[PDB]
DNA sequence: AAGATAACAG
DNA sequence: CTGTATCTT
């Protein structure tokens, strides 16, 4: 009703979306068709049913996009910084971070996905098995297309990551509010310091929109 | 690590933004000052310059 | 580009 | 031990 499909050489041959992203369509097929064999050649986090599913979600209710860099380097769902166990170190990062900020100290896990405006994304769509940037060789055209396409939509764009996102204004032609933060896997302790989540509701207010409500993020 | 500072700062602006006569000078310096600050940071925000 | 670095979980 | 980014030559 809202989703169309499109069709691909290689696996894994249907993409499907969501009429928001319909731009972007045509270009993102012939993109994939010249270096899906290429990248495909290696198993990857997360499987190719899973790299484009985060187009099923809609562009015209967000206000932030949080940005990560690629898949978790195992076990990436397709969902950005998702662990359906919560057992990878960045979500649980992430989860207590949200926890100081809101008071909520019982939680089972914490999902960035199910946030009344926010979309989580990564940068590059897929790694190989555990090879943090991998594939940013060829995901590369494809990997500033749709981040210029979502940064149309959204008042914020948050950066998880010093090092792969200093150079992040200029990949995008069109200025967009931008924060770049430390990862949460950082090896100091450097995201227990990181106030960007507050940070982003300040300035979402400056742009005259909502606060997101980063609680609805929890998992009891 | 310097992300405490930048949250003071956008605070600051947004309690001017609010607080903000244009009869008084000095709020607009400080004010006008934060925006240059903020638009530089963050490349781009939610308000302008007056 | 290459190497040193940090800390915590498992 | 290995698995999970930053910063300075
Ligand atoms: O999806 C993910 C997982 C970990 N780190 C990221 O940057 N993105």
């Amino acid at each position: 009703d809202p989703m169309n499909s499109v069709t691909v050489s290689h696996a894994p041959y249907t993409i499907t979306y969501h009429d928001d992203w319909e731009p972007v369509m045509s270009q993102l097929v012939e993109f994939y068709n010249e270096v899906a064999s290429w990248l495909l050649r290696d198993e990857t986090s997360p499987i190719p049913d899973k790299f484009f599913i985060q187009l099923k979600q809609p562009l015209r209710n967000k206000r932030v996009c949080v940005c990560g860099i690629d898949p978790y380097p195992k076990d990436g769902t397709g969902v950005p910084f998702e662990s359906p166990n919560f057992t990878k170190k960045s979500i649980k990062e992430i989860a207590s971070s949200i926890s100081r900020l809101t008071g909520v100290i019982d939680y089972k896990g914490y999902n960035l996905n199910i946030i009344d405006g926010v979309i989580p994304w990564n940068y590059y769509l897929s790694c190989k098995l555990g090879e943090t940037k991998s594939h940013a060789i060829y995901w590369d055209k494809i990997s500033k297309l749709l981040l210029q396409h979502i940064t149309k939509h959204v008042s914020v764009l948050y950066c998880l990551g010093k090092t792969d996102f200093s150079n992040i204004r200029a990949k995008l032609e069109s200025p967009v509010t931008t924060i770049v933060g430390y990862h949460p896997a950082a090896r100091d302790r450097q995201f227990e310091k990181d106030r960007s989540f507050e940070i982003i509701n300040v300035l979402l207010e400056l742009d005259n929109k909502v606060p997101i409500n980063w609680a609805q993020g929890f998992i009891y | 690590m310097a992300s405490s500072a930048d949250l003071t700062n956008l605070k600051e602006l947004l309690s001017l933004y609010k607080s903000l006569r244009f009869s008084d000078s000095a709020a607009i310096e400080k004010y006008n000052s934060l925006v240059e600050w903020g638009t530089s940071t963050y490349w781009k925000i939610g308000v302008q310059k007056v």
